[PDB]
């Protein structure tokens, strides 16, 4: 119930970024907070968290996004 | 060459007991070719309809790694908008192989409709839900065939 | 006006049907045959003009051997234009080559189109000629070349049109939005390509229907996903789709004459770094013949300060005629001219062979008007590859002749570097276009000639006919015999220094052949040169430079593009570290439906045949199959379901797949997803880059339509070994016709394995059956291949709506082929030839260094420096990423291998591979480890790739992953195992 908590999140090129956020924030929100720290555009990249694409509407308690967690980035449309 | 010693590096960084993802069982073709990986696909989302199964697939790097983009197959070919006939989904291009596969699982539950390779799948998809969950109910049950001795796989 | 798209197939691809047909009605004078006249002529000839006529009456002396290939010692004497006319019109039959004898009289320029005039021509003799094609309409090429500098003029008249600036393809993509303001936004993800200044018109704009029509529209780029036309409010409202095509203007340039030129020139640089060097040599060039005409036809001494200091007086005197050159408040740069003045006489083969190729496109576009000409001027100089004074000092005694044919190549660099430069042990790998220009650079160097040096060269291909046009050291007489073996003696007949100092070899180079270029082989030579056309052989030789530690010259070219890369050890990186399925599905491009066609046709007569090949041979072949099961199973049985007996059958076949392929499988798709249909969203399924398709009915009078049945037939008659009545060269539409319409086509209606692996029939009930696999061959234009991709792929088009593609320009995007011209490559190997001059003298300056990249359309010309190659670090140890390496002595064994990394280097091996094989895992259980912790790197090998490593192979390489004194993973170099 409202816990700060630091997540990882890795790039399509294994690079890992370290974010501060907190299990009030929702997915678009931490979503824009990658969008301005790695110059990809909203539209190509999504997020998945186990194997679970991450929708913008939730938050991050709602995926029980504990403390030390790591997502994932890929691409919206990637189907053949 | 920078094909293999990248190969390397990705393989040792999904295979070893510390850093491997528990998601995919990878061990390479013969234990000799690291151009031809044999991946085991596991979805462990407790919600999901591929819940507890276990898709063998065969994943073939080219001479040209990362200039090419590899070749990912299901073998046996399963049911699903994204996957041809063939059992081959398209890889797009950089990248590493810790990208495509979770690439792969994600699309295993939400399929992109949109562009779709199985049409029979696709249209099963939206149109007849009951009948494409009966599929991949049917689908995940055959898949413990290909499960190894011995093998544990939990959820964490 | 017909062309031999046989002999000038490579040639078409650049400069275009149309250009071809107006350059084979142009008549070409070249003034002077020194070295820069006959580069230009050989060029020009190859490239097929009408007539060639050349004019020099001066006598053949032994110095002019120096850059001329087509002379010997036995011409000395006779004049240099007779005893050449004799070599050029062998270089292309279809063009004659004749001399003019006296050009006293200049109306005789009248019966010519391009007049060329190269250093032999006095300046003032230059204007007096320009004058009078300037005045006719006649277009004037002039260039000369002085040591290290050089430089063209161009002069096309007072009204030329240039149609084509580029000859590339027009720039193409979809639009997602255009707002009312002219802001046209494109598609997701996708780059525009276009820049300011271009023109587009639009298609399939649902909205702005007046901006359909084709009307042209400026574009201003406002960034690489968005440009601007202005406002389009006229036109109406925007609501979706759209297609913009890049549609190239005409732009009358007009041209001033070279008197005009002389005074205010217009330059166009040849390297960026030096764009203040130009109106430098503008005067130098100018002060050049002032100092011959005071001095009686004399050129500046050869390191001679007296006359150099002279020029710099007479470049001072220009300055103050002509002030727009230079400028105010720019002094005259005396170290520049003075190094002009010490090489007035030279004469060296990388600036000839550069400024040969280079003419020789604008004498092209002077006859075709295919590309944008150069705008008036271009200056260039390479004294960079000058060598240190502090080894190899110029001064008047090292530069002094000694009456050989290096004599002007002595006056340049000293008597005791060109000694080194024929000492000098080199290795060309491919005997090529570009081999072959190598080769003869080579020559003229006199490379390889000395008591120690040597050439190696080695092409496993042979001539043929149709390369005679893009390979100039192969005469019909020689079609047939092996490439280097050829082009070995060829030399040998310009430079007889050669004659035993080139080791010509007709082996491949690759894994296959590393008992012949053994360690032994490597080890000896100095640097490598590539002459190669793919890129799996390139990255062989470059992996192999990097293990030897030895330079590799690489270049290539693209059409008129080309590029070179100087690759020097420690110092710089290597040529490896430099630089679809969907689309199949959904295809918006011919490009997509040929490469589905080209697949299809794998699975018709290629992959069907070896299934039942193997199916018919191989007993287990059903238990093997089973670890794409379905498709395989299937093929077989369709395969010996339907087998013809006539090739009445096969016509029957190719009907149906045509019906399958193009009618049933697109109305089963329009079945799921309708025109109309919708996606989750609510979006428009069909939209952007998805084209609703639209099903075939089969026409036998459309042209597409016919040579699928007719190339599918022949193809599927391959397999089943059918012979016909009909013509391979002339299908008859009535007999293909007749079959057809006697046909019963089935309608259409919408829609485990072990049932299939029973309906198989046995091998032993096709006893002796063989089918043959079709054998892809792009070049070969009876075998119906072409024909077949062709017809598929505009079929899928038509469906697609998308634009159908004739024969050639299918058979370049599905060959792949890469378009050659001989004016490229002669350019790119001479700036080859110049870098060759900085690795004889072993120089390590970075800077000194140049990597070109050259494209004769625009004309643009850039060079950059080399990049230096990426440095690492583990355990605060730096090391080379690309060049460094462990050097272990022995065969090791595994557990004393890793022993020495942990000690020496503090390295734990975590892995360990031998080129594609892996060898050691450190997570591998106890069983694992403890069975190969015992044995050597050799015994290593045999057990887990079951072969035995050959006597031959003295070394190994090995890549190894391992975790610094921290625990984590580091990079680090490879492993040298010395056997
Ligand atoms: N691996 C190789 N070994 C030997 N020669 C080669 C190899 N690859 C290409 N070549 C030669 O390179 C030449 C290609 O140059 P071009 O004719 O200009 O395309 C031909 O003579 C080929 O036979």
């Amino acid at each position: 119930h409202h816990h700060h908590m630091q997540i990882f999140v890795r790039t399509l090129t294994g690079r890992t970024i370290t974010l501060e956020v907190e299990s009030s924030d929702t997915i678009d929100n931490v979503r824009a907070r990658i969008q301005d720290r790695e110059g990809i555009p909203p539209d190509q990249q999504r997020l998945i968290f186990a194997g679970r694409q991450l929708e913008d509407g939730r938050t991050l308690a709602d995926y029980n996004i504990q403390r030390e967690s790591t997502l994932h980035l890929v691409l919206r449309l990637r189907g053949g | 060459s920078t094909a293999s010693s990248l190969l390397l590096r990705q393989y040792r960084e999904l295979t070893d007991p510390k850093k491997a993802i528990p998601s995919f069982h990878i061990e390479l073709e013969d234990d000799s070719n690291i151009f031809t990986w044999n991946i085991g696909v596991m979805v462990l989302n407790e919600d999901s309809i591929y819940h507890g199964g276990f898709f063998k697939a065969q994943m073939r790097f080219p001479e040209d790694f990362p200039f090419s983009p590899p070749q990912f197959r299901f073998t046996p070919a399963i049911y699903h908008p994204n996957v041809y006939r063939d059992g081959r989904l398209c890889i797009s291009i950089v990248q590493t192989v810790e990208s495509v596969l979770i690439s792969i699982v994600s699309l295993l539950e939400d399929p992109n409709i949109n562009s779709p390779k199985n049409v029979d799948a696709a249209v099963d998809y939206r149109k007849n839900p009951e009948q494409y969950k009966q599929r991949v109910k049917m689908e995940v049950e055959r898949s413990k065939q290909d499960i190894p001795k011995g093998f544990i796989m939990p959820t964490s | 006006g017909e062309i031999d798209e046989s002999l000038y197939s490579r040639q078409l691809y650049v400069l275009g049907k149309e250009a071809m047909l107006k350059m084979q009605t142009s008549n070409v004078l070249i003034l002077g045959l020194k070295g820069l006249g006959v580069e230009i002529a050989k060029n020009v000839v190859l490239a097929g003009v009408k007539s060639m006529t050349v004019f020099d009456p001066e006598p053949v002396q032994l110095a002019d051997l120096s850059t001329q290939f087509f002379l010997t010692e036995k011409d000395i004497g006779q004049k240099r234009g007779d005893v050449t006319r004799a070599k050029l019109a062998e270089l292309n039959a279809y063009v004659p080559v004749n001399v003019l004898d006296s050009l006293d009289d200049v109306t005789q320029l009248s019966q010519f189109q391009v007049v060329v005039a190269t250093d032999t021509v006095s300046l003032e003799d230059k204007v007096k000629i320009n004058e009078f094609c300037h005045s006719s309409g006649i277009r004037f090429i002039s260039s000369e070349t002085r040591g290290l500098f050089g430089n063209t003029f161009v002069d096309l008249g007072d009204e030329f049109t240039v149609l084509d600036p580029t000859g590339e393809e027009p720039r193409t993509g979809m639009v997602s939005d255009i707002e009312p303001d002219g802001t046209v936004t494109m598609l997701d993800d996708n780059r525009h390509g276009l820049e300011d200044g271009n023109f587009v018109r639009f298609s399939e704009v649902e909205g702005l229907d007046k901006l359909n029509d084709g009307t042209l529209f400026k574009v201003e780029v406002l960034g690489p996903f968005a440009f601007r036309i202005g406002s389009v409010k006229e036109y109406g409202e925007y609501k979706k789709g759209g297609i913009f095509t890049e549609v190239k203007v005409p732009r009358k340039i007009s041209f001033k004459s070279l008197k005009q030129q002389l005074s205010n020139p217009e330059f166009v640089f040849s390297d960026f770094a030096k764009f203040d060097r130009a109106a430098q040599l503008h005067l130098g060039f100018q002060a050049l013949h002032q100092f011959a005409v005071r001095h009686n036809g004399e050129l500046p001494r050869t390191m001679n300060d007296e006359d150099a200091n002279e020029l710099i007086k007479l470049v001072t005197d220009l300055s103050v005629q002509q002030p727009e050159v230079l400028g105010e408040g720019v002094d005259v740069n005396e170290d520049l001219i003075k190094e002009l003045s010490y090489q007035a006489r030279g004469d060296i083969p990388g600036v000839v062979a550069f400024f040969g190729g280079l003419v020789a496109q604008e004498v092209l576009k002077a006859c075709s008007g295919k590309f944008t000409p150069l705008k008036q001027f271009m200056y260039f100089d390479s004294l960079e590859s000058l060598p240190d004074p502090k080894n190899f000092p110029r001064n008047e005694k090292t530069t002094q002749p000694v009456n050989s044919r290096y004599d002007n190549q002595i006056a340049v660099f000293g008597l005791d570097f060109q000694k080194k430069i024929a000492n000098s042990k080199v290795f060309l790998v491919g005997s090529g276009a570009i081999g072959c220009e190598m080769l003869k650079n080579w020559a003229l160097l006199g490379l390889g000639s000395g008591s120690d040096g040597y050439i190696v060269v080695t092409d496993n291909d042979s001539i043929e006919k149709s390369n005679l046009n893009r390979q100039f050291l192969f005469r019909p007489k020689d079609v047939g015999k092996n490439k280097s073996e050829v082009a070995a003696e060829a030399v040998c007949a310009m430079n007889p220094d050669l004659k035993g100092k080139i080791n010509a070899k007709i082996d491949k180079v690759g894994p296959e052949t590393e008992e012949i270029f053994n360690d032994s082989f490597w080890e000896s030579l100095d640097f490598v040169t590539n002459a190669l056309d793919n890129v799996d052989a390139r990255t062989y030789v470059d992996r192999r430079c990097v293990f030897y530690r030895k330079p590799l010259l690489e270049s290539g070219t693209l059409g008129t593009k080309g590029n070179t890369q100087v690759i020097i050890p420690r110092l710089t990186e290597s040529y490896s570290s430099s630089r679809l399925c969907t689309l199949r599905s959904f295809p918006n491009k011919i490009d997509h439906t040929i490469a589905w066609a080209k697949s299809l046709f794998q699975g018709y007569f290629t992959d069907s045949a070896e299934n039942v090949n193997m199916y018919l041979t191989q007993p287990n072949f059903v238990e093997q199959t089973l670890k794409d099961v379905k498709g395989v199973l299937e093929s077989i049985s369709d395969s010996l379901s339907s087998k013809p007996h006539n090739f009445e059958d096969c016509i029957k076949w190719a009907r149906l797949e045509f019906e399958k392929k193009f009618n049933h499988d697109i109305k089963q798709l329009l079945f799921n997803f309708p025109k109309d249909a919708k996606t989750s969203n609510g979006e428009p399924f069909w939209s952007g880059a998805k084209r609703a398709p639209t099903p075939l009915e089969f026409d036998i009078y459309n042209n597409d339509h016919f040579h699928f049945v007719v190339a599918g037939a022949s193809l599927r008659a391959y397999n089943y070994g059918i012979k016909s009545d009909d013509s391979n060269s002339k299908p008859n539409v009535d007999e293909y016709k007749s079959v057809i319409d006697h046909m019963i086509i089935p309608e259409f209606t919408p829609n485990e394995i072990d049932q299939l692996v029973s309906s198989l029939p046995d091998p032993s009930t096709l006893a002796g059956f063989k089918l043959e696999p079709v054998d892809f061959e792009k070049d070969d234009d009876t075998n119906h291949h072409i024909e077949f991709i062709t017809a598929c792929s505009n079929c899928r088009a038509q469906n697609y709506f998308i634009e159908t593609a004739d024969r050639q320009k299918t058979k370049f995007i599905a060959g792949r082929i890469i378009p050659a011209i001989a004016t490229t490559t002669s350019l790119v190997t001479g700036l080859v030839n110049l870098e060759l001059y900085k690795l004889i003298d072993n120089k390590t300056d970075i800077e000194q260094y140049k990597n070109g990249f050259v494209n004769l359309a625009l004309p643009f010309f850039g060079f950059s420096e080399p990049i230096a190659s990426p440095k690492g670090e583990y355990n605060n140890k730096k090391y080379d990423k690309i060049w460094d390496r462990f050097d272990i002595k022995g065969d090791i064994k595994l557990s004393d291998l890793i022993e020495h990394f942990e000690k020496d280097e503090g390295l734990e091996i975590t892995m360990l591979s031998y080129g594609v094989s892996l060898l050691y895992a450190s997570f591998f259980p106890p069983k694992k480890l403890k069975e190969r912790l015992n044995l050597p790197i050799t015994q290593l090998v045999k057990l887990v790739t079951k072969k035995d490593i050959p006597a031959h192979v003295s070394t190994m390489i090995l890549e190894i992953c391992a975790d610094d004194k921290e625990g984590e993973d580091v990079e680090v170099p490879f492993i040298t195992i010395h056997l």
